[PDB]
């Protein structure tokens, strides 16, 4: 319209440490989804 | 199927003969164009339009041309995608963008924009609207039903109108009787006002119509169709009348300063 | 209620007052330029069986943001929190009582069409607040600066107005009489006399009374009580008649 | 592809010129009677284009606001203004290798031509505060039905906007102008409207009334001959009528 | 209070009536020469009035561009505001209370003048998410140059508005008209412009320079005054010498 | 060092002495003035010139004061560090900081906001630029260089350009011919763009100007200097011809209509 | 305290006359000449005044944007609006003290005009939405190409535009009018355009084609003969070219 404009949502938890381990290394990873897997009882 | 007229505000002079015209016309879904009264006649004209509409669940879509201002009015109107647009936020469903397969009713406000009469030619030339920054087109379908007010030649030749935007569309024009004109269900239309005023106002019975407010009436020229003759029984209404005086001195004419 | 000098004409007027405050029939009154017509829709509110209902009465000009839509149920959904503390429609605030609506002669042409329609099939919607409208509560319009000349000069809709009002008030200006102007002028020296605390106004000669009621009195009312106030400070005492009447507070000397 | 073109000796000159012309990014100019729908030709040179497979936006030269023009032809960076997040390529940067058909060009104003004399040159598109403009080169289409030599004569459109066009100005033959194959033309499009219409056919036909509207002016050149012929199909409402007392007059009030 | 200048007779009833509107703590206008500080009077009215300690607005009516009552005037201490959401005071009711005197209020828009009417109608301004309208204590004082009976005329104000918003106006009478304060004033200016320019004394009007003083039209009447003032400290020279010649025209080229 | 001009759209008579002058001014980094025709022999001599640019590295950024619409352009134009002027964010680095030594290209497009002149009166006055909302005034350099179309005294004389404004600038006059006047490398500059065209457009051959299309050539006014010649060459080539006929019926002008 | 001054009886009276208004930190007036070099002068006496020592900041009166002029003439408090943080004092603000130089006022808008009025007030710098103003004293200068009494005849200068200035209107002479070191500043202009031109000096020298340019307007009093001036001296390309076939004429196609 004019030379006007306007300004324009909130998570937590679960998604936090998902993206957290995404943060770390390759062999830190490979080494953090080896235990996760260890609990996993539907995980391949 | 078939959906009732939610009112039997019908002149038997020629309407009845211009409904029939209409549902012959009904099941075609091509640039329609009505004519009449503005806000007598018309509106009721664009509701018998969608009652006769062909199949169900059609968004109605019916918009004003004065309104919606002038810088916002094209991002309704082609639809809002990029950012810094409407709020940015999701993409903001234009005006013809939230009608998808819906009647676009559209006004004779005979808006001074002649260049969104521009856009709006272009809103219908091959079914399509490309929203504010838009990455690609998108091909959008709805039904298009248009009502007049005055004379469009008379606009176009003047300029007041587009051209091209009255040649693209309205495949037919359906001008409606002037109040004037049909003169037909006058009485029948003010009996079914008077019984419609009694029922909301609660009262005890139908007060009459007399042969002078009846002549009276008559005399009145009636510029609104479906308003003006609406205004006057309701002003007859709300001033009432004795048991006895069923419509002596009845006030039709509402504009009037008391002494 | 409300001091009154109802004369014939304010008579029907009140009768309409009547008909429209008890029967939840829209009204549409037309006051003067300083005729408070107000007060008259504070008694018919009184009068009708909405008494103890909400009085509710919206000056139509301080629309403020995208307003429209956003008035009859704010939204403000584009950012924040999200939740509106105040969100009480147009609608929803006077609901269940009188609708008066006041400077709605320089109205928007977006507000009108929307208001037309939230009269007889409400449904208004919007994400703050979303209701089907038409709370049946006595629709009251006044302050009808515009005259219908003005409003078939595309100030207002015909056709919408022509629904809407079911009957008109009328209200001669205060040049008509004069007489209960000057007994709304003797209600507003009490007025005074109670709150600015006036001990005794200087009083009034025949000349000076007269002329005061010679003049137009365009301000009708609220001309009248500005012409006292300023004929009581200008006085500043009541020693003596005022035998001259104040024209107009644009002076010199 | 499917626009109901006479194919007359000038509607197939000017598809030649079309698809000839269909290779070729630079921009053209398409002249004529606006409302017979030359821009559905320029669709189909954009469809023929080279890049056919490109994403093609026309736009509307009158679509745009006058203060949101700049938003318009670019997009916010949102390094400035109240708006935020922003950051989305204009219509054209929207397209960027497409056929962006400029309509309602001879409708631009004197900033909107001076806007696009800008846009004569190639990409350099800087945003809001932008750090450098970008370069990206998409195909130029534009239509006018106002002749764009009459404007710059009277000065509305800016001398570089004329500059702006390259390719030759494709001008659109009225309905009188070729008249060679417009009965065939608008024979299929009563056909195609009827069959969409669930309308069978119209065993009365004929066409005295076409012969005669063969000398008619037509000013809306393709559209008008169409919405003329729904509405003759539609009051007669009966498929036995022939081509008799149907005459291009929607708006003419019976006797 | 504060040094003012203008000892007439006519100037001892526009004091008078000064100290009147002070008593009346309804809106009022004071009509006079913008360049005055016909504000100053203002507020030592108000200072003489109930509010002897009270808050003062300025309250300049061409001050504020696309922003609302509820951004500064009512302000928006309240939160939920349209994107951002934070508290903001407002004039109107931060100087509740105190002293709300209007600068150049004929210079006001449309939309200004209508939200003004409903302020000073019923009082109860409110605020954007303010759940109390409540009451503004401060009385509202205006002061300008221009005359609103000719505004209003010309349909540049609502008249009922200013009507309600004006019960008791009163003019000044012009300095140039008084023709009296001529030696006091300037005589005080000399005065003044010796202490500030830290000159030995004052030159003196000669009788040249009082004959042009007496004379002068004084257009600017107080701001008449300042330009004296301005005019006899660029001609200042010598304080031994009387000013011979205290009027000139800065636009006059010497020579 | 030297750098060559991408092109030489230049005039044998006496546009290789303006760019002779032009290499005489070269070094110097202070208001550069072009003038000529507008869309035509301007950019092309901008080109040039920053070919001939002392220097290198240098920010030749270009600025039409048709953009950055109205409100916007003074941010842009004057930069913007604190908040509510930019959105807050990044000090926003503005038009006129954008380029720190390099040339700041000028486009004939004669702002009509005397404010937008008032603003560059202060761009060039002792080489200083403060941002919107800046607490301190930063002092910056920058080369100037501009081309012109129309008669800046007539624009002055009739108040359409700021007598500040011409003023301050105006230092040196360079004004490229009219393409009516030149008429010296219009065959030079004829070959060279139809080499172009059938290079571009695989032409097996360049058909050749006959003389009655040269005679035309020199017989039309060609408003343009450097473009509308090109864009004339770009019809004729697009009418397209056998190898039969050099230039027979080669349509030059696309402006007319056809039959 | 750069500028090499012409120090003519004109030149050398306005240099006194501004020492003798340095100290004083009233609103004055420059008038004249613009495009002569009003911003050097200001500088230098600037260095001259009172406060030498000082943060002084000059700008173009309409250099800002309408829809900031809040945002210009104040600091955004950021209690609205989509404005984070800011708070920043604005550049009368940031010199705080200084010298707020007027210049390019001819082309301020009604708009500017309030807000300058607002600034003859005393200080009181109150951001949007701000707890109290502040009163903030600096000096002021004014310069103009244009008669201010002119505008407000024409009524474009507001009354207290006019007033704005605080002093008597010192005007700039013409180089039509000074015409009196136009052979010293043409030797100095001469020495700095062969210097800045790496030319060590004219061999051909002498004054018969300055002396004839003497007879001429030279509108631009300072800035037409020294743009002149640069132009002969690169034309002739040669150091051993006298004062003969030297003008002042860019436009001119020469022969």
């Amino acid at each position: 319209m004019k030379q006007g404009l306007q300004l324009r949502l909130a998570m937590t938890p679960q998604l936090q440490q998902a993206i957290r381990l995404l943060q770390l290394s390759t062999l830190e990873l490979q080494q953090e989804l080896q235990q996760a897997l260890e609990s996993n009882p539907l995980l391949e | 199927m078939a959906e009732y007229k939610d009112n039997l505000l019908g002149e038997a002079n020629s309407f009845l003969e211009v409904l029939e015209q209409v549902s012959h016309l009904a099941p075609l879904d091509k640039p329609v164009l009505i004519i009449g009264e503005r806000g007598t006649g018309k509106e009721l004209i664009a509701s018998r339009l969608h009652y006769l509409s062909s199949r169900w669940q059609g968004p109605f879509i019916s918009l004003n041309c004065a309104a919606l201002n002038e810088n916002l009015l094209d991002s309704e109107l082609f639809g809002h995608e990029a950012g810094a647009f409407t709020g940015a936020q999701k993409r903001h469903p234009g005006r013809f963008e939230r009608a998808d397969g819906g009647t676009l009713f559209l006004d004779e406000l005979a808006t001074a924009p002649m260049m969104v009469q521009e856009k709006l030619l272009r809103v219908i030339e091959y079914g399509e609207l490309e929203r504010v920054g838009g990455s690609q087109p998108l091909q959008v379908n709805v039904r298009l039903v248009c009502a007049t007010n005055a004379d469009l030649p008379a606009m176009v030749n003047e300029g007041t109108f587009r051209a091209d935007l009255l040649d693209r569309l309205a495949f037919d024009v359906v001008q409606l009787p002037p109040l004037r004109e049909r003169e037909s269900d006058i009485m029948l239309m003010a009996e079914y006002f008077a019984i419609q005023m009694c029922r909301e106002i609660k009262l005890p019975l139908f007060p009459g119509f007399t042969e002078r407010a009846r002549e009276t009436l008559l005399n009145y020229r009636w510029p609104g169709n479906i308003r003006e003759l609406k205004n006057v029984v309701e002003r007859s209404v709300y001033r009432h009348g004795t048991s006895d005086y069923p419509l002596d001195d009845i006030i039709i004419d509402p504009f009037k300063r008391r002494p």
